[PDB]
């Protein structure tokens, strides 16, 4: 069933499996092939794959990576995606010294918010937004990718898996062990990514859960019951936490203008039930002058 | 286990 | 409590999808070997399995969805019906659960009727037939939305609505005739009426477009199912809902009339 694909190069590997750049021998279409070995765990098709495939089939949108095919072939399962030039992390690293022009940062953020709002409006949590999982093309598009850690959520939510989101992008309600989390976790991640596009460095690069929390608290103040009702009764909240004052928010990402700082502040709001939605963010004045610039690759 | 294994029987 | 930012969008989406993810209403008449009675025995057993493994009610509902869709296009002999159900429950568990039981557990719970190989091959076949479209709307998904419209929330009403929605899973005739959002509506109203004497709230007419009049056919069926539940051949849901987790709601006396 894979006869018509020519592998061009291995572009990734992890415990999950392997990802190749490949081309369709008959049509010329370039694809990304994610190969899952089924004879490795012998628990059948992994949950991650079941979720990723089922949920992507319901997420057809210009800012979400397209799933083109699934070939469930003996001892292997291949997911066939559209191929995009590179990920956001690689792009930022290549721009470590020049930086990314504001119109492009803005376009990227607007696009990401469009794709995320679509996910949320289709009851999907992404739960692993980070620059490595955002794919760009040469034409100025950015797309959400890597839905292996996603899940369909309910209204209202139940308790879901606690071991979610890469540490640097993980929301405080997760770190503090809240019984429930929802769409706000993805907005937190996207706020962190917005900041990182402006600086090309991670906003909160902690090396443990407590180092991560203390970093956040030093940047945004240690939250109290006024800013976040319930915070002091959260399972992993500790009365010993130092109580850092909240610095001027303009200092968080100094280059952001009034509108950019306004939107970021709303993305990084502590109380998840007051943190801005992706939907609402689309109407923020920051996007009044949004365009679709082409990246310099 | 509390529930023991069971082969379901489907009579006419 | 939870900010309702996406609640309407999601409701709308689920209403679209429940029409697409619906099995074929008359499928059983085209099955040469299995019947609605055999399906009932299968679903009742899946109730037990979910209790044994402390699975979510959502997981049960999903598995039933998968089974009915599978049997809508695939003829199955009675000796393989439990294999279909077991693979369905495995898949639902992988989709929905934080910690799904391992495949060896699914083999065990059949008394080794099928091998691990068979269960895994059936998993592949179910995925193929359902074209990996596992994110189906359920009665449970609509119920949890409806519960947000209680005045005030009542644990007994929730548990009793859950019980009645679950009873619908057992009996393909009549319940295949109704959409998940409709059964959830009938279940919620019947629960409210039984416990508090309240009726389907005006806020839910606004939300759903359903009225008592539109819910009446399903409500009449569900009321009869409720009245007859202690005599039904299948009892696992009744037993389940006698327990303290569900406030013993299956022990409540059903209303003899709904005064519709
Ligand atoms: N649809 C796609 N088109 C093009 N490239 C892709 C696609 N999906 C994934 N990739 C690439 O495959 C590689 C995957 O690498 P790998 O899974 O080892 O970890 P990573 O994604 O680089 O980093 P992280 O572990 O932080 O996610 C990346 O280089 C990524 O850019």
């Amino acid at each position: 069933s894979m006869e018509n694909f020519q592998k061009v190069e291995k572009i990734g590997e992890g415990t999950y499996g392997v990802v190749y750049k490949a081309r369709n021998k008959l049509t010329g279409e370039v694809v990304a092939l994610k190969k899952i070995r089924l004879d490795t765990e012998t628990e059948g098709v992994p949950s991650t794959a079941i979720r990723e495939i089922s949920l992507l089939k319901e997420l057809n949108h210009p800012n979400i990576v397209k799933l083109l095919d699934v070939i469930h072939t003996e001892n292997k399962l291949y997911l066939v995606f559209e191929f995009l030039h590179q990920d956001l992390k690689k792009f930022m690293d290549a721009s470590a010294l020049t930086g990314i022009p504001l119109p492009l940062i803005k376009s990227y953020l607007f696009q990401l918010l469009q794709g995320l709002a679509f996910c949320h409006s289709h009851r999907v949590l992404h739960r692993d937004l980070k620059p490595q999982n955002l794919l760009i093309n040469t034409e100025g598009a950015i797309k959400l990718a890597d839905f292996g850690l996603a899940r369909a959520f309910g209204v209202p939510v139940r308790t879901y898996t606690h071991e979610v989101v890469t540490l640097w992008y993980r929301a405080p309600e997760i770190l503090l062990g809240c019984k429930y989390y929802s769409t706000a976790v993805d907005i937190w991640s996207l706020g962190c990514i917005f900041a990182e596009m402006v600086t090309r460095r991670a906003l909160f690069p902690g090396d443990s859960e407590i180092d991560q929390l203390f970093r956040i608290f030093r940047t945004l103040g240690t939250p109290d019951e006024v800013v976040w009702p319930g915070v002091t009764s959260m399972p992993d909240y500790k009365p010993s936490f130092p109580k850092w004052a909240r610095q001027d928010f303009s200092k968080v990402v100094p280059p952001l203008d009034e509108d950019g700082r306004s939107l970021l502040s709303q993305m990084l709001h502590y109380d998840p039930n007051k943190r801005i939605s992706a939907k609402a963010a689309l109407a923020h004045p920051f996007f009044q002058d949004v365009t679709k610039p082409v990246p310099h690759l | 286990h509390t529930l023991k294994g069971r082969r379901l029987v489907f009579d006419n | 409590n939870e900010v309702p930012d996406y609640h309407e969008d999601i409701h709308t989406y689920l209403r679209e999808m429940e029409v697409k993810c619906k099995p074929k209403v008359g499928y059983m008449k085209k099955q040469p070997d299995i019947t609605n009675s055999m399906r009932a025995i299968l679903v009742d057993w899946l109730v037990e399995v979910g209790e044994e493994y402390k699975l979510q009610n959502e997981t049960l509902h999903l598995a039933v969805n998968y089974i009915d869709r599978f049997l809508s296009s695939m003829s199955v002999l009675r000796g393989k019906l439990q294999l279909v159900g077991t693979a369905a429950m495995l898949l639902a568990s992988k989709f929905e659960e934080i910690y799904p039981p391992e495949v060896a557990e699914f083999v065990y719970i059949t008394d080794d009727t099928y091998t691990k190989k068979q269960v895994l091959r059936m998993e592949h076949l179910v995925l193929k037939v359902l074209t990996f479209d596992l994110a189906a709307p359920t009665v449970n998904q609509f119920l949890t939305q409806y519960f947000l419209h209680q005045q005030p929330a009542n644990c007994k009403v929730e548990s009793l609505a859950m019980f009645l929605g679950e009873l619908s899973l057992i009996d393909a005739d009549p319940y295949l005739k109704y959409l998940p959002s409709v059964i959830a509506g009938a279940a919620f109203h019947l629960a409210l009426y039984t416990v508090t004497g309240q009726s389907w709230p005006e806020s839910l007419i606004r939300k759903t477009g359903y009225t008592l009049e539109s819910l009446k056919p399903c409500l009449m069926d569900l009321h009869q199912t409720y009245l007859k539940a202690p005599q039904h051949a299948q009892q696992s849901i009744r037993e389940k809902y006698k327990n303290s987790k569900y406030h013993g709601v299956s022990l409540l006396n059903p209303p003899e009339t709904l005064n519709l």
